[PDB]
C-alpha cells in the first residue's frame, strides 16, 4: 500500500511559536511545453497513391481535402504565436556588461556562452542533448511532411538571454516601463523584502546568499542529467507526434473490404464499374483515418496551448517581478526565475526563500505597560524564558521592545492572553 | 505507378523479388529480364506557398517551395525550400509574413518582395555598476485594451432536414 | 484591432459554409439530387445510392459537431479568463505583471463588446529616468542605517533617500532610517550623517 508521507505531529499550544533562525536558498526546475511540430498533409498523396484515375473519384467527394488542410494551417500559426507570446515579452533585446561581478553570485551557468558557436549557455546544453530509408523520409514520401518552425533555436536563444540580462541588471523594471538598471546586491534587498523578511538580513549574509544560489545552480546541471525521465514532458509531446504520425502511415496498408490495399491493383484486375465501388471503401476509409489525425490535433493544440498561455504567465509574473502566489513561481517564497530554452519547451529555474533551523519561543498577542494594551506593528513577540523581544515572522532577530514598533489601541481587560512588561521608550 | 527507378545497394536474397518498407509499400523490384535490384522512389513532388503583399499594393508574387533545394524544381534556398521570386537583403527588419526558419518577406522599396531575416528588436545594453541605480522623476499614464472573446453564436441543426432534403 | 473578435465568426460562417456546399457533392453516388436518385432508378439499387449519401452526411453533420466541441473549450477557456480579469482588474488593482495592461496596473474599465469583451487597462509607466550613486546602508556612530522604505541616493555631493518608482528626496532622518548591526559586515556601506528630530 502506497504511503501518504511522513506522519509528523505538529504540536500546538496557546504560547508556542516557531520562528526559524537560518535560511536554505533552494532553485527548483519547472518544464512546461511551449510549442509543438506543425505538420502538413496532402490529400491527393494519402488517399491516392501515385494514382491519376483515384484522384479524379477523389474531386467527386465533398469538401475534405480543403478543411483539413486548413484546420492544420491554423494548427501551424498556433504553434507560431505560442513561441512569440512567451519568448517575445520585450522589445529591446538586452545585453550582458562586460564585467561580470554581480555582487557575488555566478551567472555563468544560465548566460550565453560565446565560446561554443551556438550562443547557448551551459544549462542550455544537455537540454537539446536529452531532448531529440529512414522514418523521417518515409513518412515524407506518404504525403506526411513536417514545417519548420518561424523561430529558430537560434532566436529563442537570444530571445531568453534578453530576459536573463535584464532581470539581473534591471530586476522587474523591464518589464513594466523602461529598463531601470539597479546594483544585484540591492535587488535582492527589495526581493528578500517581500517575503516578510527585512533587507538587513541579505547585507550582513551577502556571502552566505551567495554560496547557497552558486551552489544550487551548479546541481541543476547535475540533476537533469542525473535524472532517469526529467525532460519527459517535453518528449511525451513529440512522442505523441511520432506516433500518431506512424499511427497514421500504417493505415495505408490495410484494405476496409476490398480485394487490396494498393490502389495500384484494384484497377488492373476489375473493370470500371467494379471499382467504383471498392475504391470508396479505400477512399472514404482513409478520409476518416486523415479526419481521425485532424481531429485528434485539435484537441492536441488544446493541450499545448494551455501549457503555452501557462508558460506565458509563469514568465511574466516569476520573470518580469517577484510573485506572492504560493506553488506558483516555485514551491517556497518566490525570489526570481531564470528562463531556459529547451525544444519545444521552456525551463524556469525558481529561486525560492525556505526557512530552516527553527526554534520554539514562547508567543503572547501583546503585552501590557501603564495600563494600556501594546500590539506588535510588524513581527511577533516572544521571549527567551525570562525576557520579551520582538522578532521578525520569517526570521529571527531578537530587539528590544520599543516604543517604535509597538503602537497602543485598547486596554489590558479585552484580550485574551495578554502578558505583563516593560515597554522601553526612547 | 509513378516514381524514379535507380539502382540499389542492397541486399536482396536469391529468393526475394519484391521489397517493402515501414509503410508496407513497394521500395525495390527485380527486373526479371535482366536480374537486377532497382530502388523504386516516388518522383518528386512538394509544396507551393505564394507569397503576395496584397491586390491593393501590387501583383507581384512569390513562389514559395517546400523541400527543394533549389535544383529539383533571383534565387533563393531557405531552410524551408526554394523562395523563387524575392531577393534576400541583409538589413533586418520587423517581420511582415512569416516564411520560416527566421526568414520573413515584405514589401519595401522600385517596389519588389524583398526577404530578410527576422529582427527580434533594438539592443539596448544595460549599464551595470556596482553603485548606479535608475530611479524614475515623471510618470507617464497610459490606457491599453485587451479583445478577449466570451462566447460564440449559438447554432441548432435539424438532423432530419440537413440528411434528407424534403 | 478587434480582429480576435471576427475570427470566431469567420470560423463560424466557415463552419456553416463547409457544412452546405457538401449538400451538393456525390459521396460515391450518382447524383446529389435525392430526387433524381428516387425516380432514376429501382427501389432494390435506391436503397443502396440513397446510402452512400446518408452515411456522408451523417459524417458531416459529426464533423461539426465535433469541431464546435473543441471550438467551445476555446471559447470556455477565453470566458475564464475574461470573467477572472473582470474580477482581479475591474474589481480591484491586482499586482500580477502583463496580466491588467502592460506596466504597473492602476485600474481596469470594461465595456460591451460583439460576442467578447475589452478591457480598457490604465497602467502607470515612469518615464524620463536618470542616474545616481546608491549605497546598501550609511555608518553614522557606528551602526549600519538601512531605508526603511525607498532606496538611498546621491547627487554627486549629498545623500538623500527617494522612492523606488518616483524620485522625491528627503533628508535622511531617523524616523525613516532603521539601524541593525554594525559597519563591519555591509559590503558597500558610505559614510554619511543621519539626522535626528
Ligand atoms: C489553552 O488553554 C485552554 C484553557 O486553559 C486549554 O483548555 C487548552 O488545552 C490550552 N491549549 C494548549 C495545548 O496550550
Ligand atoms: C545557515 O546555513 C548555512 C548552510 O548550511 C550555514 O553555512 C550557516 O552557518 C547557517 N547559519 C546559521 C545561522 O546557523
Ligand atoms: C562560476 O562557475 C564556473 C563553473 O564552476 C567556474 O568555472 C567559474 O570560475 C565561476 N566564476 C566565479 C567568478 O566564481
Ligand atoms: C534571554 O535573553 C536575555 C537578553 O539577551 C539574556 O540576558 C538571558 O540570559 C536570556 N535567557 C535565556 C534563558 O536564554
Ligand atoms: C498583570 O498585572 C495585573 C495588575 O497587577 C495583574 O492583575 C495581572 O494578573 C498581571 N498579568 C500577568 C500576566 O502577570
Ligand atoms: C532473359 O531473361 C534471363 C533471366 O533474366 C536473362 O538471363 C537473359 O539474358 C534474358 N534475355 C534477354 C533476351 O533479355
Ligand atoms: C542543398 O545542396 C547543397 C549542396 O552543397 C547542400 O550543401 C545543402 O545542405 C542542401 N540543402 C538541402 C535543403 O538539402
Ligand atoms: C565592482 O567591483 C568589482 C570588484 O572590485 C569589479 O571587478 C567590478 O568591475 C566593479 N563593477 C563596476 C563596473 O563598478
Ligand atoms: C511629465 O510628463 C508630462 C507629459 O509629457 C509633462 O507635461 C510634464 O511637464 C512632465 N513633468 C515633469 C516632472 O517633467
Ligand atoms: C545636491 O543637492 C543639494 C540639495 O539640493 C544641493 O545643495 C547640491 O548643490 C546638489 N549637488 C549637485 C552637484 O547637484
Ligand atoms: C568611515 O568610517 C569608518 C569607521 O569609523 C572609518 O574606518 C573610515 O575611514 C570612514 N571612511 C570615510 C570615507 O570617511
Amino acid at each position: 500500500t502506497m504511503s501518504l508521507g511522513a506522519e509528523n505531529s505538529v504540536a500546538y499550544s496557546n504560547n508556542s511559536i516557531a520562528i526559524p533562525t537560518n535560511f536554505t536558498i533552494s532553485v527548483t526546475t519547472e518544464i512546461l511545453p511551449v510549442s509543438m511540430t506543425k505538420t502538413s498533409v496532402d490529400c491527393t498523396m494519402y488517399i491516392c497513391g501515385d494514382s491519376t484515375e483515384c484522384s479524379n473519384l477523389l474531386l467527386q467527394y465533398g469538401s475534405f481535402c480543403t478543411q483539413l488542410k486548413r484546420a492544420l494551417t491554423g494548427i501551424a500559426v498556433e504553434q507560431d504565436k505560442n513561441t512569440q507570446e512567451v519568448f517575445a515579452q520585450v522589445k529591446q533585446i538586452y545585453k550582458t556588461p562586460p564585467i561580470k561581478y554581480f555582487g557575488g553570485f555566478n551567472f555563468s551557468q544560465i548566460l550565453p556562452d560565446p565560446s561554443k558557436p551556438s550562443k547557448r549557455s551551459p544549462i542550455e546544453d544537455l537540454l537539446f542533448n536529452k531532448v531529440t530509408r529512414d522514418l523521417i523520409c518515409a513518412q515524407k514520401f506518404k504525403g506526411l511532411t513536417v514545417l519548420p518552425p518561424l523561430l529558430t533555436d537560434e532566436m529563442i536563444a537570444q530571445y531568453t538571454s534578453a530576459l536573463l540580462a535584464g532581470t539581473i541588471t534591471s530586476g522587474w523594471t523591464f518589464g513594466a516601463g523602461p529598463a531601470l538598471q539597479i546594483p544585484f546586491p540591492m535587488q535582492m534587498a527589495y526581493r528578500f523584502n517581500g517575503i516578510g523578511v527585512t533587507q538587513n538580513v541579505l547585507y550582513e549574509n551577502q556571502k552566505l546568499i551567495a554560496n547557497q544560489f552558486n551552489s544550487a545552480i551548479g546541481k541543476i546541471q547535475d540533476s537533469l542529467s542525473s535524472t532517469p525521465s526529467a525532460l519527459g514532458k517535453l518528449q511525451d509531446v513529440v512522442n505523441h507526434n511520432a506516433q500518431a504520425l506512424n499511427t497514421l502511415v500504417k493505415q495505408l496498408s490495410s484494405k476496409f473490404g476490398a480485394i487490396s490495399s494498393v490502389l495500384n491493383d484494384i484497377f488492373s484486375r476489375l473493370d470500371p464499374p467494379e471499382a467504383e465501388v471498392q475504391i470508396d471503401r479505400l477512399i472514404t476509409g482513409r478520409l476518416q483515418s486523415l479526419q481521425t489525425y485532424v481531429t485528434q490535433q485539435l484537441i492536441r493544440a488544446a493541450e499545448i496551448r494551455a501549457s503555452a498561455n501557462l508558460a506565458a504567465t509563469k514568465m511574466s509574473e516569476c520573470v518580469l517581478g517577484q510573485s506572492k502566489r504560493v506553488d506558483f513561481c516555485g514551491k517556497g517564497y518566490h525570489l526570481m526565475s531564470f528562463p531556459q530554452s529547451a525544444p519545444h519547451g521552456v525551463v524556469f529555474l525558481h529561486v525560492t526563500y525556505v526557512p530552516a533551523q527553527e526554534k520554539n519561543f514562547t508567543t503572547a498577542p501583546a503585552i501590557c505597560h501603564d495600563g494600556k494594551a501594546h500590539f506588535p506593528r510588524e513581527g511577533v513577540f516572544v521571549s527567551n524564558g525570562t525576557h520579551w523581544f520582538v522578532t521578525q515572522r520569517n526570521f529571527y532577530e531578537p530587539q528590544i521592545i520599543t516604543t517604535d514598533n509597538t503602537f497602543v489601541s485598547g486596554n489590558c481587560d479585552v484580550v485574551i492572553g495578554i502578558v505583563n512588561n516593560t515597554v522601553y521608550d526612547p | 505507378g509513378t516514381g524514379v527507378l535507380t539502382e540499389s545497394n542492397k541486399k536482396f536474397l536469391p529468393f526475394q523479388q519484391f521489397g517493402r518498407d515501414i509503410a508496407d509499400t513497394t521500395d525495390a523490384v527485380r527486373d526479371p529480364q535482366t536480374l537486377e535490384i532497382l530502388d523504386i522512389t516516388p518522383c518528386s513532388f512538394g509544396g507551393v506557398s505564394v507569397i503576395t503583399p496584397g491586390t491593393n499594393t501590387s501583383n507581384q508574387v512569390a513562389v514559395l517551395y517546400q523541400g527543394v533545394n533549389c535544383t529539383e524544381v533571383n534565387v533563393f534556398q531557405t531552410r524551408a525550400g526554394c523562395l523563387i521570386g524575392a531577393e534576400y537583403v541583409n538589413n533586418s527588419y520587423e517581420c511582415d509574413i512569416p516564411i520560416g526558419a527566421g526568414i520573413c518577406a515584405s514589401y519595401q522599396t522600385s517596389q519588389s518582395i524583398i526577404a530578410y531575416t527576422m529582427s527580434l528588436g533594438a539592443e539596448n545594453s544595460v549599464a551595470y555598476s556596482n553603485n548606479s541605480i535608475a530611479i524614475p522623476t515623471n510618470f507617464t499614464i497610459s490606457v491599453t485594451t485587451e479583445i478577449l472573446p466570451v462566447s460564440m453564436t449559438k447554432t441548432s441543426v435539424d438532423c432530419t432536414m440537413y440528411i434528407c432534403g424534403d
